[PDB]
DNA sequence: TTTCATTATCGGAAGAGATTCAGAG
RNA sequence: UCCGCGGCGCG
DNA sequence: CTCTGAATCTCTTCCGACGCGCCGCGAAAA
């Protein structure tokens, strides 16, 4: 019969469908179709893994995968043998694992093989010498799997309870805040050197110009702290006789770099092109999926030899044999390159102009990392002066090598040694030794992956996460640390030191090696692993006297609260950072509620002062009265600032400024409230939750759901308690938005209850209904053959229309409204 | 072509000309039949016929 | 009500089976 | 190079 | 009125001389 073979990308899947053509049918997983969702039974059930009883397990179906896992069902029993090819690391090996119990069938009826390439040299060889699942590859990645569930979801909690609700907690994101959370601290805590340079021109004994810079005085490396200390010096270099000592030429080589893998292209976009993490995969993912390049996620450098012998080929017609090296250039999925060097970027016309600069900046680095290197003549000249030694650096290109695929965008007058020099001026310039430069996207992405901390389809998945979950914010395109997340990065390294340790992740890839290769057993290490953490959390659970995770901490400041004019104190939410009144801890009767935003200063880092713009940063800051760390600066009023120190909680010095300020007055997500046009804005309080709008006028609020950025609009909203809610014992409401007209039910943050209306029902309400709801009601209830009728929105066109389903499947009948009538047909 | 030239080469409608006399040619070329695809067969052809 | 990381979007005659009609109880 | 088929003619 | 047995119909199965010259065709696989 018939041989079903499954890979994981489906590009790659139509590619092998052809060096393989018909009598086998290939598809694609789309990614992993199947996840998951003392002892505490919800907990349990939320986490879906028991730690309590040897980790059983429930794994699920992905809500966007059903289509893809049933096509394959029906597709099974055409199928005879089963091929599972995914990918031979462990998350490939646990894909397979999922589809061979998802499609079911027996053990016989699966194979395993892994294509080396594309050529048909590979997919031959595939089902050549193949093989079948490895388990001890699968319970390894069971296992982290399962580490990583465990940390979040029983961690997490107990944030919910110490610090706020909403926090989050994991092995890889929590360290990355650590991150940007230590070097906020570097940066506010540091403190700039003023020092001096000196440079000298001068003429050769022909006449030639020669710019010298001054390094010793006295045999000690020139560097003035002040004018004074300068203008001593300058002063004897003015007066001083110059020779030339010594003319060190020599020849010096440079080279190309290595092809970029996931994290090196980012970097690589980021820099060149100014591309984000995000946008830089999107442009790769179009290209891959067009057949110019290969896997847009990969960690391998490595280049396959008919890649090598193909870029050689080039390399030779297109550039001469001074540019093709003896043998193939050496160096420690494959990795990302053209897959045609015979294409150039400017032949994708159907490519958007960014994602052909993305392909151009592959493709050179792929030709020169093949190409010579550039070689120079570095000459270094030698100049005393009195106590002083001064120097003078040259280079002038002999052969460009592989710059001449990938270009970047110096000569020193003839003098011997004993040679005299004259004197023609003497210029000082003041510096500031800078600050460390503050993290970029593909900056940290380089970090974490240095560290082995993340994985390439994941890195561009944290740099969000950690955002959105408000712990570092990214401003001119470079993070900075917000309070909560050094909030939550303190009490993480208080109470969970172990999994805040960089190389917990390295430490857990080698007990993940050791039941990989039966030198461990997986139960086993998952139960160390959780007595261990479960030691971790109980002590964490304590009151912070006993140990336990120490709850958050009210830290006052000189503030009228607007509502009762009290002392006001600095706090940290979920949210971000805000000014809260003391009031809030007293019970109803004496409750105060008003709160206040605090919008901080953006730092703007000046580009060109280039490795001066953040030691300038750091600068401009004030610094606490009580200690030596920087502070960082919040607006509170037009009239009124207010600054903070670093080690804020652990340090209470506060500041209060006056002047003229464009207090914004929010900090967080955007929206447009569609009542009035002005921004809107996500608001906390006793109900959770809940998205309000700016202009004074207008209160129209919306509200945050569980799967979306926010509700459709809370407009003419008509209750009926004639229809009865299934899930839960409300009834349900009539309610219309930009999603459309539809369903819900009283109680709704509670119920979260919800369904399309029937045209039946809506008959039934039809007295009910607003003016213009009624011509819905109008509608044919029921299709040609008899089924029944339900009111949908056609979002491309952002009309009602309505619609018929059998066995809950659409019959392909549809009725739309045009100029007064109902007018109806197949879909 | 390969259906053209086979109908040309292969079908029972395509004789071979005798070509011995001029007569020959002729009244071979004026025959009419009623066999070949779409026609009878010599076993099934009745007496009325 | 709710948190983690990962992966990738001929005709004639004879014989056998099936169906129907006529005779018996 | 051993075979089969299609047409034609002789009795 | 209802069943059983024999007849009738419908479908399936065989078989339609014998020699002998001519002619021109058959198949491809990767
Ligand atoms: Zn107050
Ligand atoms: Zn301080
Ligand atoms: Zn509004």
């Amino acid at each position: 019969g018939k041989a079903l073979v499954i890979v994981e990308s489906p590009a790659k899947a139509k590619t092998i469908n052809k060096y393989l053509g018909s009598d086998y049918v290939v598809k694609s997983s789309v990614g992993h179709i199947r996840d998951l969702p003392d002892e505490r039974g919800a907990l349990v059930n939320r986490m879906g893994v028991d730690p309590w009883h040897n980790w059983e397990a429930h794994y699920e179906v992905l809500p966007g995968k059903e289509k893809v896992v049933s096509e394959l069902k029906q597709l099974a029993e055409k199928a005879d043998h089963i091929y599972l090819a995914t990918d031979l690391d462990r998350e490939g090996e646990a894909i397979a694992w999922h589809l061979r119990e998802v499609i079911g069938g027996d053990d016989a009826r699966y194979s395993r093989v892994v294509f080396n390439e594309i050529t048909k040299n590979a997919i031959r060889q595939a089902f050549n010498k193949p093989g079948e699942l490895n388990i001890d590859r699968v319970n390894a990645q069971q296992a982290r799997r399962f580490m990583d569930r465990v940390v979040g979801y029983m961690v997490s909690p107990l944030l919910w309870k110490k610090i706020a609700r909403g926090l989050s907690a994991g092995r890889v994101q929590s360290v990355a805040v650590r991150l940007v959370v230590e070097r906020e601290r570097e940066i506010k805590a540091f403190v700039p050197e003023e020092f001096w340079e000196v440079d000298a021109s001068t003429t050769t004994p022909s006449g030639e110009a020669l710019a010298l810079q001054v390094t010793h005085q006295n045999d000690k490396p020139f560097r003035p702290v002040n004018k004074e200390q300068t203008q001593a010096a300058v002063s004897l270099l003015e007066k001083a006789r110059y020779s030339v000592l010594e003319r060190e030429d020599k020849p010096t080589t440079s080279k190309p770099g290595a092809p970029f893998i996931t994290s090196t292209l980012q970097q690589a976009a980021s820099t060149r092109l100014g591309f984000g993490v995000k946008k830089t995969m999107m442009m790769a993912q179009r290209l891959y999926e067009a057949g110019y390049i290969t896997y847009m996620r990969t960690d391998s450098t490595n280049l396959s030899q008919d890649a090598v012998n193909m870029v050689r080929g080039y390399i030779s017609d297109n550039f001469g044999k001074k540019y093709l090296p003896e043998s193939p250039n050496q160096y420690a999925h494959e990795a990302i390159r053209p897959s045609d060097v015979n294409v150039m970027a400017e032949s994708l016309k159907d490519m958007e102009a960014d994602a052909q600069k993305l392909y151009q900046l592959i493709w050179r680095q792929f030709v020169a990392c093949q190409m010579t290197p550039a070689k120079y003549d570095s000459t270094t000249l030698t100049v005393g002066a009195g106590d002083f030694r001064l120097k003078a650096r040259g280079r002038i290109l002999r052969f460009d090598g592989w710059t001449k695929v990938m270009p970047a965008l110096r000569i020193l007058p003839a003098v011997n040694k004993g040679d005299a020099l004259t004197l023609v001026e003497l210029t000082p310039a003041q510096h500031f030794t800078k600050p460390p430069a503050r993290f970029s996207e593909a900056s940290l992405v380089k970090e974490l992956e240095k560290r082995g901390i993340g994985r390439p389809s994941t890195y561009a998945s944290i740099i969000s996460t950690i955002q959105d979950r408000g712990y570092v914010r990214v401003e001119n395109r470079r993070f900075y640390a917000e309070k909560m997340g050094e909030i939550v990065t303190d009490r993480l390294e208080e109470n969970f030191r172990e999994l805040m340790n960089y190389d917990f992740t390295a430490q857990m890839e080698n007990s993940l090696d050791q039941v990989a290769n039966h030198e461990a057993e997986w139960k086993a290490v998952l139960d160390h692993f959780f007595s261990d953490f479960t030691q971790q959390l109980d002590k964490a659970e304590k009151d912070p006297e006993e140990g336990g995770m120490r709850p958050n901490q009210m830290v006052l400041t000189s503030i009228d609260c607007p509502t009762c004019g009290r002392k006001m104190g600095i706090r940290t939410a979920s949210t971000g950072v805000f000014l809260g009144c003391s009031g809030y801890a007293l019970p109803p009767k004496e409750r105060c509620k008003t709160t206040i935003n605090l919008v901080p200063e953006n730092e703007v880092l000046n580009v060109l002062e280039g490795e001066d713009a953040e030691t300038n940063a750091l600068r401009a800051k004030r610094r606490c009265p009580k200690c030596g760390t920087a502070m960082d600066s919040y607006l509170i009023d037009p009239k009124r600032k207010l600054h903070v120190c670093g080690n804020n909680p652990t340090c209470d010095g506060y500041e209060i400024e006056e002047g003229e300020f464009r207090i914004k007055g929010y900090d967080g997500p955007i929206v447009e409230c569609e009542k009035c046009g002005s921004e809107m804005h996500l608001k906390m309080g006793r109900f959770g939750k809940y998205m309000a709008c700016t202009n004074e006028e207008c209160k129209n609020t919306r509200k945050i759901l569980r799967n979306g950025e926010v509700a459709p609009p809370k407009e003419d909203p008509v209750p009926l308690p004639e229809l009865p809610c299934e899930k839960s014992d409300a009834y349900f409401v009539l309610r219309d938005g930009a999603a459309g007209v539809f369903l819900a039910a009283n109680t709704f943050p509670k119920s979260r209850e919800t369904r399309a209306p029937l045209v039946e029902e809506l008959y039934r309400f039809r007295d009910r209904l607003p003016e213009k709801l009624r011509y819905l009601a109008d509608a044919p209830q029921q299709d040609p053959e008899g089924n029944k009728t339900m009111v949908r929105f056609s979002r491309k066109t952002k009309q009602q229309y309505v619609s018929s389903e059998k066995d809950g499947k659409a019959t392909g009948w549809s009725a739309f409204y045009v100029d007064g009538k109902w007018v109806e047909g197949k879909k | 072509s390969a259906a053209v030239k086979e109908f040309f080469g292969s079908s029972q409608l395509s004789q071979f000309m005798d070509q011995n006399n001029p007569l020959s040619e002729i009244t071979h070329k004026r025959r009419i039949s009623a066999l070949g695809p779409g026609g009878l067969t010599r076993e099934r052809a009745g007496f009325e016929v």
